[PDB]
RNA sequence: CGUGAGGGAAAGGUGAAAAGAACCCCGGGAGGGGAGUGAAAUAGAGCCUGAAACCGUGGGCUUACAAGCAGUCACGGCCCCGGGGGUUGUGGCGUGCCUAUUGAAGCAUGAGCCGGCGACUCACGGUCGUGGGCGAGCUUAAGCCGUUGAGGCGGAGGC
RNA sequence: GUGGAGCCUGGGAGUGAGGGCGCGAGCGAUAACGUCCGCGUCCGAGCGCGGGAACAACCGAGACCGCCAGCUAAGGCCCCC
RNA sequence: GCCCCAGGCGGUAGGGGAGCGUUCCCGAUGCCGAUGAAGGCCGACCCGCGAGGGCGGCUGGAGGUAAGGGAAGUGC
């Protein structure tokens, strides 16, 4: 009796309000609805997690002062070459970026988690060119 | 008499080898490299015998947990359910059953509900 | 000048990787419009000694 | 119709007419055995708590076996230690006969 | 059908002339004849002389067509190296390998 | 070892591994370690304990009827086929390896060519040679200097 | 008794202990020697009895 | 090799028999293919067999968003032999070996890799244990005599 | 108190560079992954295992083996996990 | 009383115990060998915890050698 593994199934489609929810909690839930933790054929070494847009992710909301005491940084490899950015700036320009990195560093690493960030869309306002794929509305 | 070392050597290297066969590079052709390679190979077996218990224990207690979570509970409640309602089946049949058994399972649900 | 030196052995694998790009392309050829013999452009076909419709070489 | 059965610690996913194998049991072989049934897995669906209370499948033994050789080989590093070892667990495979009530 | 030559002991690098070919591995024989003939190496002339040759058994030995012959498959394994020595600086000598090397050119007839 | 005991290279700077001369056991050529040396493997065995277990293998082979004290050998005469007709006839086939036993030089050399006889001077009884061969054969005299040796 | 039927006393002969043989004669890489000492180097040490 | 005293190599194997490949062809030759001898020629003289390191050529799996002491477990996919075997895409885990160290994955030592050589013994005394003989006794040394692999004698002597 | 307990006699050892941790002291600067002692411990030799992110000595825990079984330890139960 | 019960089994230095394998000796003027030894390569086959052993295929073409003991230039 060896443990079941499903076989290949279509990706199921879930839109996601990005509004009025709090950025580490809805970041949290898209994790997991896109690992696949939902479903009880889940299988770790296979993305088998489900689609997942979200519309509106300017109208994240987050706690305290992490409007600009949050500060996402990059490297560039360049001596200097730390650019320290708020949380309101990044609003301003990519908060669809802003949820990128935030689900982003719930993912597991690996090839896998790769492809499983290529398997969210985020979409910053309330629309998203995703209606033929039957996006699946669910709330969290 | 002198005993060289006539065959021996060589035959010993041959099962090291044989044994080492599908690996990168020198470590599938040199007899030393092997050998090391085949030790770390071993520790790796032993440990991994050992740990894949608890990997499909972890992997049942996740789908399970799925099965649990698309009937309103979860995990701990579910088995504390069943452990209060006497039921003793364990992860791996609770596994095969939440994915082959929606409605078995379904009812081990009522029964877990049913311990509360 | 501290006399550098190769660290370790280069494996198999690295050393057949930097050997990929040394492909020799086949020289191109072409057939003499005199002789009908495969030659290379823009030089006389030493079958024909010919080139440009014309005879220049004494094959 | 399936059920889950104990045995050696473990529990079976089981229905008749089917090969399985088990720790090394003491039966002779094309004897046949009753076991205890976790829970009755199909129509009659029924929780075993712990087991069920008539039931118990039938499965004769089809003969005693020894896994292939698994060779657990420890290894500990700069000191000397080396340790190959095999082993080849015994199992008694099983056909599911039938599911007593 | 197949036939081949062989360039039993040629002294030269084993690694140079593999560079050769690897120009004529899947080539018609004709094609052969012309690559090899205007190819800027030295190994070049090398595998010229294995190829008539090999191609010369083909129809003279083994009767194989010249039409359908294209190489079927051909490498160069390595001969006995000669070891000799270099003179390098402050006393100490080298040993260079000049390197023999072996030919093996196959032939067969492409059919369809 | 014919090897020299001047130093091949230096002690330092030179590179390679220390060494000393090449006449050391790590040369191929070089000498060996604890080779076997011209060893005299005889020892004194205890005079009871050689008398005593010869005595042990003449019961060994007696006991197990396997023995056979003879008179005479008229058959043989310093001849081989002598010796063939006489100990065919003398309840012997040739299968039985036969430690072969007598003062007679014209039985023991009439006989030593036989492929499966063993053939010993009385002096010359041993327990290894009995042990050997399947029958054991003695003469009456041969049979009285086992006694006094036994004695 | 034949000859392939003579054998000693059990015990009667025994193994040497030989050492140098790596890991499984557990004898191995020091002959018992220890590690380093005046005493784990051939030759030894001086008298020890007096 | 060293001025010299001196140091000191490597290097065996066809085949039963040269019967050592006439002759043909390619080729300057070499070498190659044929042919031929041969039990066999991947026994062809660079020759018993012919390992590995290494070097190629084909076939199968796989690989260009990708992270790693190279493996291991699981799953999956492909290929093959028919329950297995080969590949590994992902996921989990995972700090080479030896020595020397309190402490090494260590940026401490050694090791390019393969093949072969390579290191606890022998002699004689002592001591403990033991398998046996004998037992207030045990025991032979040298040597002598015997065979020519056979042993006995030999009480000097020791304990 | 039956234990890889104890004692006696023989044989063979190896060890006599130890170290961290806690506690009790000295030195030190009531500094040191410091030094030097006592008591206990662990590592050494357990860099086998879980936790502590990673980590020999901190927490749990002394690995004969196999099992696609279960209960638990420290520690955790929002994702990675 | 050959099997059952209880407990034990991390492990360096090191003590001890038990085996595996190599050359040679006896077994053996025997036995195995051209219907193919040794040797080489191959194995998903069987045996043992292992050291390893057979078994089978091919190459190899002429030696190998038991049970059971002995002796070592014995295991890289
Ligand atoms: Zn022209």
């Amino acid at each position: 009796m060896k443990t079941y593994v499903p076989k290949q199934v279509e990706p199921r489609w879930v839109l996601i309000d990005a509004e009025g929810k709090t950025l580490g909690r809805l970041a949290t839930k898209i994790a997991t609805l896109l690992r696949g933790k939902h479903r009880p054929d889940w299988t770790p070494n296979v993305a088998m997690g489900d689609f997942v847009v979200v519309v509106n992710a300017d109208k994240i909301r987050v706690t305290g002062k992490k409007l600009e005491q949050k500060i996402y940084t990059r490297y560039s490899g360049y001596p200097g070459g730390l650019k320290k950015i708020p949380l309101e700036k990044m609003l301003a320009t990519h908060p669809e970026r802003v949820l990128e990195h935030a689900v982003k560093g719930m993912l597991p690493k690996g090839p896998l988690g790769r492809r499983l960030f290529k398997r969210l869309k985020v979409y910053a306002g309330p629309d998203h060119p995703h209606q033929a794929q039957r996006p699946e509305k669910l709330e969290v | 008499p002198r005993a060289k070392t006539g065959v021996v050597r060589r035959r010993k290297h041959k099962k090291i080898l044989k044994l080492a066969k599908g690996y990168w590079g020198l470590r599938s052709k040199s007899f030393r490299k092997a050998r090391e390679t085949l030790f770390a190979a071993g520790n790796y077996a032993y440990a991994h015998r050992k740990r894949r218990k608890r990997d499909f224990r972890r992997l049942w207690i996740v789908r399970i947990n799925a099965a649990c979570r698309q009937h309103g509970l979860n995990y701990s409640t579910f088995i504390h359910g069943l452990k209060k309602a006497g039921i003793e089946v364990d992860r791996k049949n609770l596994a095969d059953l939440a994915v082959r058994e929606p409605q078995v399972f379904a009812e081990l649900v009522e029964r877990a509900k049913a311990a509360q | 000048a501290k006399h550098p030196v190769p660290k370790k052995k280069t494996s198999k694998a690295r050393r057949d990787a930097r050997r990929s790009h040394h492909a020799l392309t086949p020289p191109t050829l072409v057939p003499c419009p005199e002789c009908k013999a495969m030659k290379p452009p823009h030089t006389v076909c030493p079958e024909c000694g010919y080139y440009a419709g014309r005879k220049v070489l004494e094959v | 119709m399936f059920a889950i059965v104990k045995t050696g610690g473990k529990q079976y996913r089981v229905e008749p007419g089917l090969k399985l194998r088990v720790e090394k049991l003491d039966a002779e072989p094309g004897a046949t055995v009753e076991l205890p049934v976790l829970l009755l897995g199909g129509e009659k669906t029924v929780v075993g708590t712990p087991v069920v209370e008539g039931a118990s499948v039938v499965a004769e033994v089809l003969g005693h076996g020894r896994g292939k050789k698994i060779l657990v080989s420890k290894f500990k590093a700069k000191v000397q230690y080396r340790r190959k070892k095999g082993h080849r667990q015994p199992y008694t495979e099983l056909l599911i006969k039938e599911i007593r009530g | 059908m197949e036939a081949k030559a062989i360039a039993r002991y040629v002294r030269i690098s084993p690694r140079k002339v593999r560079l050769v070919v690897d120009l004529i591995r899947g080539k018609s024989l004709e094609e052969a004849r012309n690559i090899l003939r205007y190819t800027n190496k030295r190994g070049a002339y090398f595998v010229a002389k294995v190829l008539e040759s090999a191609a010369a058994n083909a129809v003279n030995n083994h009767d194989m067509l010249e039409d359908r012959l294209y190489v079927k498959a051909a490498y160069v394994d390595e001969g006995p190296a000669l070891k000799r020595v270099l003179p390098r600086a402050r006393g100490r000598a080298d040993i260079i390998k000049k390197r023999t090397s072996h030919i093996t050119v196959i032939l067969g007839e492409k059919h369809g | 070892v014919a090897y020299s005991g001047r130093k091949i290279w230096p002690q330092k700077h030179t590179g390679r591994a220390r060494h000393g001369d090449i006449g050391a056991p790590i040369f191929v050529g070089g000498g060996v370690v604890f080779g076997p040396k011209p060893r005299d493997y005889s020892y004194t065995l205890p005079k009871k304990v050689r008398k005593k277990g010869l005595a042990m293998a003449v019961a060994d082979r007696a006991r197990e009827g396997k023995l056979l004290l003879v008179e005479a050998f008229a058959g043989v005469n310093g001849k081989t086929k002598e010796f063939l007709a006489w100990a065919k006839e003398a309840g012997l086939d040739g299968s039985e390896s036969v430690l072969l036993v007598t003062g007679n030089e014209l039985v023991r050399r009439a006989a030593r060519n036989l492929p499966w006889v063993v053939t010993l001077a009385p002096e010359g009884l041993n327990v290894y040679d009995i042990v050997r061969t399947e029958r054991l054969v003695m003469d009456l005299d041969a049979w009285e200097v086992f006694q006094n040796r036994i004695g | 008794m034949k000859l392939s039927d003579l054998r000693p006393n059990p015990g009667a002969n025994k193994r040497r202990k030989r050492v140098g043989r790596g890991p499984g004669s557990g004898h191995g890489k020091t002959a018992t020697r220890g590690h380093k000492g005046q005493k784990s180097r051939s030759g030894g040490l001086k008298d020890p009895r007096r």
